[PDB]
RNA sequence: CAACGGGGCCUUUCC
């Protein structure tokens, strides 16, 4: 059964950037899906997308402007040190000037260098590149 | 990409895909470059004047270069009633 | 395609999708006014009934149950609400 | 960017009309063409004539935006377009491909081939499957006159047309040649029907 | 009656409406019915950009239907009392805030008492006679967020002139950008 | 889906996505949870009740116009079953198929068929027990399940 | 003057 919305989403928008689509529709569009989807359309990922509020668990329409090369969740959400994010960030990311690494912590969701630069960690959430 | 002071060092700034953004490699064969003529007082195709679109060959391949050149075609104007965004 | 306006589909394309596979899911029945052959009332009958619904006052069936929308006993003058 | 003259006319809708272009192709129609108007009964579809005609002129602006009018090849094998591109590359200073395309055209760049064009037109993918997958092979464009059932792999602009019939066929290259001469200017003004008759395209085998 | 329908401390942003609310209530006996026991509460005004001002008149909530089935008819009385003004009916939801993790325990923070649930209420109080047919939530590239919110054909052509007073009374009320449109 | 087979159906019920009772009913909450409870004395079950009320009557759903779901409705008026309905109902399966396989003995697809339904059974009961609806201590005993579906 | 992080006040809410 559905085990990582999260999961499905970001599986579903890597399809359609592989696919060379400019638009997707995921469901059921959690919050952490729209977080996620906040921090990815920040560093500039994916463009503008809208949230389609049924009265169900809803779902979300995003804009995909070719730049994402590869998003992806870590399953299980591991707990990681401050030193171990910089593992993490070695073994995940295509290179070291670019691509993120994306925590939760009890700061929020945000991506390692806002971690590093706010001193908090917490448990790994996915990547993006 | 540059280093520091601020100099160009990656030679072979690459063309991207018109449709789908992403590069034309140097040995993407099936990849176009679709020039239309410009065209002002009744005609006359005016030499040299051209506007470009790069299509990849992914897309040519998919089959998805005439709908994407039928949509960049009606964005730059060129077309009136073909590409419904809507579908 | 891989440009379509994925939120705001033509009215066509989400008549044709299956009630669920639409962008916001809604139901495809209705509700039905029948003009009992009596008086009194004017009766309301799901589309797809699924008991045979009899007048309130009468003895005769409105619908006869069906595997999708029910019938009208072939004798009813209906208004869809 | 294209005014009202550019605009389609009633004369040459009329005669698309009676050429039968918008009679498309059965309930088998390829998913990637919303050239397609409500369907008529029987199971034929009907083929948008304003679509046809706009897609049309933008392939002519694109074969006069080619510089080098020998650099432009037309390629038909179906004798329903072999005397189109004979007279459209007579017309215009094409490059014709009549009959057999002797595959290796653009590669094997070899004597009694190798051609190098910076554009290819085909009247049916299907039949010349071999022209684009050469162009896709050596970074071609291709123009195709393309039925709502034909491939468009590795095809940049498609024109909807019947190509079950020669009528379609003549007359859909009869209109690009006449209005990439008007953007050439051999035409001066698009008010004239280019009086050489649109019978000049069609085949005859008795 | 103003001692009538006093229901909190008699303040002049409310002395005028509250006696004009006796006028038509006396000279229409048969609203007698369904306006006699009704009793509102402190009305505030919104600013709006066309240099208008919409009156909320807020109410404790308990007799709610009361309101909503005499607003459709004193709505169009009320602003031809007086003009310039939008005249809204919103109801007095409490809010109680999200226990933390050091805060003491109150039971069970009813569903209806949260700040989503509330503003989505506010939202439907706002627009009570047109029923909304579809809500989307639009995350633009610069980070903000706006809500669209999708409005039937039938009945609302009593509120289809003071869209603009919706969405500012809402504005000014959350923070939360707000956009209504009809889905034809 | 389909616990206890391989089917994927999808088909189901899609109640509206408005939260309110349609504009055309005109029926009040208390008459229709009056209707409510004459079903109910009458002795018919929360989905049947249901059915009947949205098939002979204009009511689209009890919860979104009388405010309250059937069942809760049944609870308050006090006329809520001894066990959970789904449960009976599966429990009055179980009861026909043991009694067609002790009838005749060689049913082997009943005796499969048997050990689904008790498996449901169990599943239905154990998560019942979880969430106080049924004693601690109740247990579904072949022996009894006919004595206590009737 | 720019970016980054920390704290507090109302906004129906408290440290
Ligand atoms: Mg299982
Ligand atoms: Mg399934």
């Amino acid at each position: 059964t559905r085990s990582s919305v999260l999961a499905d989403a970001l599986n579903a928008i890597n399809n359609a950037e592989k696919t060379g689509k400019r638009q997707v529709l995921i469901r059921p569009s959690s919050k952490v899906i729209i977080k996620f989807l906040q921090v990815m359309q920040k560093h500039g990922y994916i463009g503008e997308f809208e949230y389609i509020d049924d009265h169900r668990s809803g779902k979300i329409v995003v804009q995909l402007n070719g730049r994402l090369n590869k998003c992806g969740v870590i399953s299980p959400r591991f707990n990681v040190k401050i030193g171990d994010i910089e593992k993490w960030t070695a073994n995940l990311l295509p290179a070291r000037q670019f691509g993120y690494v994306i925590l939760t912590t009890s700061a929020g969701i945000m991506d390692h260098e806002e971690a590093r630069r706010k001193h908090v960690s917490g448990k790994i959430l996915g990547f993006v590149y | 990409m540059e280093n520091d002071k601020g100099q160009l060092v990656e030679l072979y700034v690459p063309r991207k895909c018109s449709a789908t953004n992403r590069i034309i490699k140097a040995d993407d064969h099936a990849s176009v470059q679709i020039n239309v003529a410009k065209v002002d007082e009744e005609g006359r195709a005016i030499p040299g004047e051209y506007v470009t679109y790069a299509l990849s060959g992914y897309v040519r391949s998919r089959g998805e270069s005439d709908d994407s050149l039928n949509r960049l075609a009606q964005n730059d104007g060129l077309l009136k009633n073909v590409w419904s965004y809507s579908r | 395609v891989l440009v379509q306006d994925l939120l705001h589909p033509t009215a066509a394309s989400e008549a044709r999708k299956h009630k669920l596979k639409t962008l916001v899911q809604g139901p495809r029945s209705y509700f039905l006014d029948v003009k009992c052959p009596g008086c009194l009332n004017i009766t309301t009958v799901f589309s797809h009934a699924q008991t045979a619904v009899t007048c309130e006052s009468c003895s005769t069936i409105l619908c006869t149950p069906t595997g999708g929308k029910a019938k009208l006993s072939e004798g009813t003058s209906f208004r869809r609400k | 960017s294209l005014p009202a003259t550019f605009d389609l006319t009633p004369e040459d809708a009329q005669l698309l009309l009676a050429a039968n272009t918008h009679l498309g192709a059965r309930n088998v129609q390829v998913h990637q063409e919303p050239y397609v108007f409500n369907a008529r009964p029987d199971g034929v579809h009907v083929i948008n004539v304003g679509k046809t005609w706009e897609k049309l002129v933008l392939a002519a602006r694109i074969i006069a935006a080619i510089p080098n009018p020998e650099d432009v090849v037309a390629i038909s094998s179906r004798t329903f377009g072999q005397r189109a591109v004979l007279k459209f590359a007579a017309h215009t200073g094409a490059t014709p491909i009549a009959g057999r395309f002797t595959p290796g055209s653009f590669t094997n760049y070899i004597t009694r081939s190798f051609k190098e064009p910076r554009l290819v037109i085909v009247t049916d993918p299907r039949s010349d499957a071999q022209a684009i997958k050469e162009a896709s092979y050596v970074n071609i464009p291709v123009i195709a006159l393309t039925d709502l059932d034909s491939p468009s792999e590795f095809v940049d602009v498609a024109i909807p047309c019947n190509n079950r019939g020669k009528h379609s066929i003549g007359l859909i290259w009869y209109l690009l040649a006449r209005e990439v001469l008007r953007l050439r200017g051999a035409l001066v003004d698009r008010t004239q029907p280019w009086s050489i008759m649109p019978d000049l395209y069609f085949y005859r085998d008795p | 009656p103003q001692a009538k329908i006093l229901s909190q401390a008699p303040t002049e942003l409310e002395l005028q409406v509250a006696q004009a609310f006796v006028e038509l209530e006396n000279s229409s006996p048969e609203l007698k019915a369904e306006l006699r026991p009704l009793q509102f509460k402190s009305i505030r005004e919104i600013d709006v950009a066309g240099g208008k001002k919409a009156l909320a008149i807020f109410v404790p909530v308990p007799s709610l239907a009361g309101f909503h089935k005499v607003q459709t008819k004193l709505t169009r009385e009320l602003e031809k009392k007086f003009q310039d003004r939008h005249v809204i009916f919103l109801a007095e939801r409490r809010i109680l805030p999200k226990p933390s993790r050091t805060s003491r325990q109150v039971q069970k923070r009813p569903r209806s008492r949260t700040l989503t649930a509330v503003h989505d209420k506010i939202l439907e109080d706002l627009v009570f006679p047109t029923e909304i047919v579809g809500k989307r939530v639009r995350y633009l590239v610069g980070g903000n967020k706006i809500q669209k919110v999708l409005l039937d054909s039938k009945d609302v052509q009593q509120i289809d002139y003071k869209l603009e007073s919706f969405q500012a009374v809402y504005n000014k009320l959350t923070g939360k950008q707000i956009v209504f449109e009809i889905p034809s | 889906g389909r616990m206890h087979s391989a089917g994927k159906g999808i088909s189901s019920s899609a109640i509206p996505y408005s939260r309110n009772a349609p504009a055309w009913f005109k029926l009040s909450s208390e008459s229709v949870i009056e209707q409510i409870v004459k079903y109910a004395r009458k002795g018919l079950t929360p989905s049947q009740i249901g059915v009947l009320l949205r098939d002979a009557h204009g009511v689209t759903q009890a919860r979104v116009i009388t405010g309250n779901k059937i069942m809760r409705i049944l609870k308050s008026n006090g006329l809520a079953p001894e066990i959970p309905e789904d449960l009976y109902y599966l429990i009055k399966k179980a009861v026909s198929v043991r009694k067609h396989l002790e009838r005749n003995r060689k049913d082997k697809d009943a005796k499969f068929r048997l050990i689904l339904i008790e498996s449901r059974i169990h599943r239905l009961a154990r998560y019942y027990r979880t969430v106080a609806v049924l004693p601690p201590n109740w247990k579904y005993e072949s022996a009894t399940a006919s004595a206590l579906v009737n």
